[PDB]
DNA sequence: TGGATGGCACTGGCCGTCGTTT
DNA sequence: AAACGACGGCCAGTGCCAT
């Protein structure tokens, strides 16, 4: 349920897509980053049809990233539509989670 | 014997007004202040003491108050004034031979506080007068502190612009702070012996009685200061031109680095430890994060709606929420002269390190770069564009865009003039800086050739004729084996001494450590004499300690002299030693070594006394070499100085250059500096016989 | 279980100091 | 008043360049 991504693809899949998108942009160094990542599988499953997660991996896709000005991991954007509805930086819990998404649909 | 000090409104370099200036004279016993106006009586005075073949004390005097009172009496009262180096006494010269070890002597001083932690082992005047307690306040402080009891500002060193009775007395503090270090160095029985009262004899009796290396580095002081006036002829145009071409390929070489290369994130701020998610534990390998303490999803209340439970408040804009943890990260983009940055890169490329840094970092070297290997073909080649980019950096570093580049010192005169410190090094050596000339790239490195031709004679043009100088290139041959061929001799009796006249000396330690190559018998025997260990004494031949251990003792065992003489010296300082943790700690007999001219040498450490002997030989050697040059080049008629004959430039340890005005004075002061070496071995009766080797040319590189 | 003695350029973590936002 | 944050002066850690 949860997308992965490419500097490529990211156009064509986030951008466009009609529909909401959380996206998750996480590094494989980021403790942070890699204990919301098991938050996200919940969130990926409950809020289906709802939004769909998508994760992208600064290091191996560096273009997109500086697009947005990350300042910190991991950082969740909220795309509606196409833009950048709201964004919400660190490594939430399941509620906090929840009441960020039950804010931005 | 008189004592003084005195004012000036500025630096040497640009000094035009004499403020202030007193005496303390030690046969009437009382002082005598001297201001602006008596200018002309003060000089009078000095030249009374040298009439009567007595002695001037000044701190610091003959790089600075001697030559100033030089200039100061040629433009202010238009007379000749020129103390004659045999009468010059400098307390900061005694200073820095007597206390060689301040450093030291000085923790005692820190930890009590006695001694301010910025005047920390300092032979300033002030920093003498807190170690003599004479200091009851600096000048600077009892105008700057003062200048706000008046209302005025303060503008970087203004304390000096006009003459003030304030001054006039804080300089009477000078000469007592003088006087009493003064004393504090005659009371030193080894320097100077009890029998005669130096605060009461003529000159003659001064340098003849106190022990040798009082005179010697009176010598080297008065000729050296010399030397930094003269200053050393720099082509400004051709360096700016080197600039430039640097400049464009650092340029050219970073953009090519950053598209192999590109950008990154990079953990950047983070305070606490990242803990376990499940279990709790701090993981001390991941990045450190922050813990926002405010923060939500939608503002706190504050409306009477939602003082309860009703109308919507307001959601939050804020990117964090008080809780969740994050890492902080930064963007950055290849930096080539970041060894972090290239570690980084590489050790992504498949490098595994093998050599860390006590603080854990991965060591990233010449040495290591040169042998690092990655799969990816492009990373690969990159190293060596990183080897390249570093390397101009270093250049341009020194040459234009350091704090200390010539480019930045360079003055309208069109010579840099480097400042020395005679006796800065523990074994006498003397120390290089603003900028150091005692490091400029060889001719044999990457742009070196054109470094060194930029300091050059012919880069100053004659004042009459207009034409270029020439240049002499002096070095002292194999001055550090001959020293110490001198002091194995008392034990095999000139043998060594005779090995090194053969010549070949390095086929002779080959063949004794049975090395395979001339070439590993020259690394060798320096890395020995020195304090190596067995590795690294091993990994010349490609090997480790097992092969290190047998080379040395294979030396040794060839060489009984070398081994008798290290012997003798670990005995005679030495009563125990132990290893912890890393470190050696020794228990002296004795911490010092004596040296040619009598002077205690401070040795810090076993391994190292050897070489604490020879290079304070080397040292002394050379410092009375090339002040009996000068002293037979004047006394051959050759006068010193640019508006001369020939004007020393720079002196780095076993080597001069020497302006010369023609190539024939050139050969001149080439034949009288093999003339003043030979000398200076028989001097001190040197059991081996002791050479220099000359070069006639435009520039640096040239002669070498 | 040690190359030594020195000067210096750079990068980058570690605090004060200000000004600022809840 | 508590700190978010961008800024900035130090200073230790590394390494290179001479002899």
């Amino acid at each position: 349920k949860i997308i992965h991504l490419t500097d490529d693809s990211f156009d064509t899949d986030v951008l466009k897509a009609d529909g909401a998108i959380l996206v998750d942009f996480w590094a494989e160094w980021c403790g942070p980053c890699k204990m919301i990542a098991p938050i996200l599988d919940e969130i990926a499953d409950e809020y289906q049809g709802k939004l769909t997660v998508a994760k992208l991996n600064i290091d191996q896709n560096p273009g997109t990233a500086p697009k947005y000005g990350i300042r910190g991991i991991p950082t969740l954007l909220l795309f509606k539509n196409g833009e950048v509805a709201a964004t919400k930086v660190g490594a939430l819990s399941k509620g906090q989670l929840k009441e960020f998404l039950d804010a931005n649909l | 014997m008189i004592v003084s000090a005195i004012a000036a409104n500025a630096l040497l370099e640009s000094v035009t007004k004499f403020h202030c200036g007193v005496i303390y004279d030690y046969s009437t016993a009382e002082y005598v202040s001297y201001r602006p106006s008596d200018f002309g009586a003060y000089l009078d005075a000095l030249e009374a003491e040298v009439a009567r073949g007595g002695l001037i004390v000044f701190h610091n005097g003959h790089k600075y108050d001697v030559p100033a009172l030089t200039k100061l009496a040629k433009l202010q009262l238009n007379r000749e004034f020129h103390l004659p180096r045999e009468n010059c006494i400098d307390t900061l010269v005694l200073s820095r031979l007597i206390h060689s070890n301040l450093k030291d002597t000085d923790m005692g001083l820190l930890r009590s506080g006695k001694l301010p932690g910025k005047r920390f082992g300092s032979h300033a005047l002030e920093a003498w007068g807190y170690r003599l307690g004479e200091m009851k306040g600096e000048y600077k402080d009892d105008f700057k502190r003062m200048l706000e009891e008046q209302g005025e500002e303060y503008v970087d060193g203004m304390e000096w612009w006009n003459f003030n009775e304030e001054m006039m007395d804080y300089n009477v503090q000078d000469v007592v702070v003088t006087k009493a270090l003064l004393e504090k160095l005659l009371s030193d029985k080894h320097y100077f012996p009890p029998e005669i009262d130096f605060t009461d004899v003529g000159y003659t009796t001064f340098w003849s009685e106190s022990l040798e290396a009082v005179d010697i580095e009176h010598r080297a002081a008065w000729l050296l200061a010399k030397q930094e006036r003269n200053g050393f002829p720099f082509d400004t145009k051709a360096i700016e031109e080197l600039y430039v071409e640097l400049a464009a390929r650092r340029s050219e070489l970073l953009r090519k680095l950053t598209e192999t290369f590109g950008s990154w994130y990079q953990p950047k701020g983070g305070t606490e430890m990242f803990c376990h998610p499940r279990t709790g534990k701090p993981l001390p390998k991941y990045p450190r994060i922050k813990t926002p303490k405010v923060g939500g999803i939608f503002k706190k209340p504050k409306n009477k709606a939602q003082r309860e439970g009703r109308e919507p408040c307001e959601l939050d804009t804020r990117e964090y929420v008080a809780g969740a943890p994050y890492t902080p990260v930064e963007h950055v983009v290849f930096n080539p002269s970041s060894r972090d940055h290239i570690q980084k890169k590489l050790q992504e490329a498949g490098w595994v390190p093998t050599k860390y840094t006590d603080k854990g970092a991965p060591v990233v070297d010449d040495e290591v770069l040169e042998g690092v290997r990655v799969d990816d073909p492009e990373k690969q080649a990159a190293i060596d564009l990183i080897k390249e980019y570093l390397m101009i950096q270093k250049r341009i570093g020194q040459s234009a865009e350091g704090d200390k580049a010539w480019l930045r010192y360079v003055a309208e005169d069109g010579k840099i003039h480097g400042s020395v410190n005679p006796n800065g090094a523990v074994t006498g050596r003397a120390t290089h800086a603003f900028p150091n000339l005692a490091q400029i790239p060889g001719v044999r490195s990457p742009y070196g050739e054109q470094c060194r031709a930029a300091f050059g004679a012919e880069h100053h043009l004659d004042g009459i004729t207009g034409k270029p100088w020439v240049q002499a290139g002096i070095d002292a041959s194999g001055l550090e084996l001959r020293c110490l061929a001198h002091f194995m001799a008392r034990f095999d009796n000139g043998e060594y001494a005779h090995e090194i006249l053969n010549g070949d000396i390095h086929t002779k330690n080959q063949i004794a450590a049975e090395l395979p190559t001339r070439d590993n018998a020259k690394t060798f025997i320096y890395g020995f004499l020195y304090g190596a260990g067995d590795e690294k004494i091993g990994q010349i031949v490609g090997a480790g300690k097992e092969r290190g251990k047998e080379l040395k003792k294979k030396f040794l065992e060839n060489t009984p002299a070398i081994a008798a003489l290290r012997e003798s010296i670990q005995q005679t300082l030495v009563e125990s030693s132990q290893w912890v943790a890393g470190e050696q700690q020794v228990k002296w007999k004795r911490r010092w070594i004596k040296g040619l001219d009598g002077r205690k040498v401070h040795v810090r450490s076993p391994h190292a006394a050897l070489n604490t002997l020879l290079q304070s030989a080397g040292a002394l050697i050379c410092k009375l070499w090339i002040i009996k040059t000068e002293e037979m080049l004047v006394e051959k008629g050759l006068k010193h100085g640019w508006d001369g004959d020939f004007a020393y430039m720079a002196w780095v340890h076993d080597e001069i250059q020497v302006g010369c005005r023609t190539e024939e004075i050139a050969q001149v002061v080439i034949e009288t500096a093999q003339e003043a070496m030979r000398w200076v071995g028989d001097h001190w009766n040197f059991r081996c016989l002791l050479d220099t080797e000359g070069k006639m040319g435009p520039n640096w590189a040239i002669c070498h």
